[PDB]
């Protein structure tokens, strides 16, 4: 019902407030005769120097925990009283799948960026129908690639499935309809640099083949086949242009690619080295 | 265009309306499958026309793998007409195509990429996964895979018109993510 | 040695220069080699 | 003393996290009714 305070002046009254903030003298004033319009002005840097919305929500808590002088009987009747009131709701779900889920971002090395987001979009999905299960371990996988999907990093599903065991076909169904989850809520070329880390190559072999990737990716003819042995043929292709050996058996156990699936991208890369020349 | 899509598998069920013993079917008829530890039905294929039919106990057959209406129904009645050769009481009542199954050829490539850029809300495509494009059409509700070597292929319908239809609603998209 | 492991993924040697300017921390890794085995007692 | 590895880094690191290469070791793997009656 209102309640909302527009500051305007009595002498002018010729326009909305077109007004300054005068912060060091706490005031504010109409910018054309000059009346000041309000004194004794509050501050926001102030109050926020004592001290999370987004996931938490409105929800309060606090902790109980020893004191300096205190006894251990009454620490433990605590605790077990607020384990009596944990089933009046039914957020203990979100603590635990998101220390679970901390815990494997942790473990694969990942950025906080990508840790939020698959945080934000487990948020999203949570406990709606369309789910219907998954038993916990497809929804967190594939929160985790949505969340590397959304900030612009790429992780292959064999990277994840030899994370977590989501038997792959569960994955990419559960995968999808979380996908339209979040559409109902509303590139290849990264991976090259990844590769290249695990092989210890340098940066001109790596634009080399980023060169190579977008030409290949241009040229057509097989168009991909899963854009992963693109990547480990171009790349098969850029480190047989130098001098650096590795052959074909060693980046085949190492990238975890078949040597008949290089050699195979390799006679018709072979056959379009024409094109492909970047100096 | 000029391009007509042809059909390549028909989904049909056929009620005999009565009931069956496994053993003894099995035991008397002649080119049949029947395994209980795999499937609870019998397999049972005819030459003319080429179909695959699964018998089941409760007197529920299903009539699949014609490729055309006439075929699936007299397929379905040479069937019925198995059982009635047995010793059953069944007749051939309630024959319901249930799929329709087709595909053809664009002659040439598609962009796959950009087409599920534009349609995002309709497409699903994931090529370390699967390398066609799942389209899923809402008038008439057509599921569609989209290739790259432009082999589309059209699923999920109950007549033929909404195969035409689902190929005539689809075939400018495609000339529009084109290559060559 | 020193190293730095960047936010795409690259992991590539750190100087204490660069490690004050980009305000990183001087660190190295450390690997140890874990045996595992398993009796049957 | 300690023994400095001193390869290119992104091979151990690429060791380290996930590296597509799982298993390759064994360690914590783990009617008729009158017939009837
Ligand atoms: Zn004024």
């Amino acid at each position: 019902p209102n309640l909302n305070i527009v500051l305007t002046c009595p002498e002018c009254k010729v326009y909305p407030p077109k007004i300054v903030e005068r912060f060091s003298e706490g005031d504010v004033v109409c910018a054309l005769c000059g009346l000041v319009l309000s004194d004794k002005l509050v501050d926001t840097r102030s109050e926020w120097r004592t001290f999370n919305p987004l996931l938490d929500g409105n929800n309060l808590s606090t902790r109980i925990g020893k004191g300096e002088t205190t006894d251990m009987r009454f620490t433990k009747e605590l605790n077990k009283a607020q384990g009596k009131n944990v089933m009046d709701k039914k957020d203990n779900e979100v603590q635990a799948a998101f220390a679970k889920i901390t815990m494997l971002c942790d473990a694969a090395e990942l950025p906080k960026i990508v840790k939020d987001c698959a945080k934000e979009a487990y948020k999203l999905c949570h406990d709606e129908k369309t789910l219907k299960g998954k038993s916990m371990e497809s929804i967190m996988a594939a929160s985790i690639l949505i969340g590397c999907r959304r900030a612009e990093v790429a992780r292959t599903f064999k990277e994840i499935q030899s994370l977590i065991h989501v038997k792959t076909k569960e994955f990419g169904k559960t995968l999808n309809i979380m996908k339209n989850i979040l559409r109902g809520k509303s590139q290849n070329l990264t991976y090259i640099p990844r590769f290249c880390s695990h092989l210890g190559l340098p940066m001109q072999v790596t634009t080399s083949a980023e060169y190579t990737a977008k030409k290949c990716k241009e040229i057509k003819e097989i168009a991909g086949k899963s854009p992963i042995t693109i990547a480990v043929v171009s790349i098969y292709l850029n480190i047989l242009l130098f001098q650096i050996p590795i052959t074909a058996a060693k980046v085949g156990q190492t990238l975890q690619v078949t040597e008949g699936t290089i050699k195979s991208g390799y006679k018709i890369l072979y056959e379009h080295r024409d094109k492909l020349v970047d100096p | 265009s000029g391009i007509v899509p042809t059909l390549q598998n028909i989904v049909a069920t056929v009620t005999l309306g009565c009931r069956l013993d496994l053993k003894t079917v099995a035991l008397h008829a002649r080119n049949a499958e029947y395994n209980p530890k795999r499937f609870a039905a019998v397999i049972m294929r005819i030459r003319e026309p080429k179909t695959t039919a699964l018998i089941f106990a409760s007197g529920k057959m299903v009539v699949t793998g014609a490729k055309s209406e006439d075929d699936s129904k007299l397929a379905s009645r040479k069937y019925a007409r198995i059982i009635q050769k047995i010793g059953f009481a069944a007749k051939f009542t309630d024959f319901k195509i249930q799929n329709i199954v087709g595909s053809c050829d664009v002659k040439f490539p598609i962009r796959l990429e950009g087409l599920a850029f534009s349609h995002g809300t309709f497409s699903s495509y994931e090529p370390e996964l699967f390398p066609g494009l799942i389209y899923r059409m809402v008038k008439p509700k057509i599921v569609l895979l989209i290739f790259v070597s432009g082999k589309i292929v059209l699923t999920g319908a109950k007549q033929r018109e909404e195969i035409y239809q689902a190929f005539e609603a689809i075939y400018p998209v495609l000339s529009e993510f084109r290559k060559m | 040695k020193p190293m730095v492991n960047e936010s795409d993924g690259v992991t590539h040697a750190l100087y204490p220069q660069e490690a004050r300017l980009r305000n990183l921390t001087y660190s190295s890794g450390l690997f140890v080699d874990v045996k595992k085995r398993t009796y049957e007692l | 003393r300690i023994t400095t590895l001193d390869e290119t880094v992104g091979v151990t690191m690429s060791h380290t996290g996930m590296s597509m290469r799982s298993d390759n070791s064994n360690f914590l793997k783990v009617m008729p009714k009158k017939e009837i009656l």
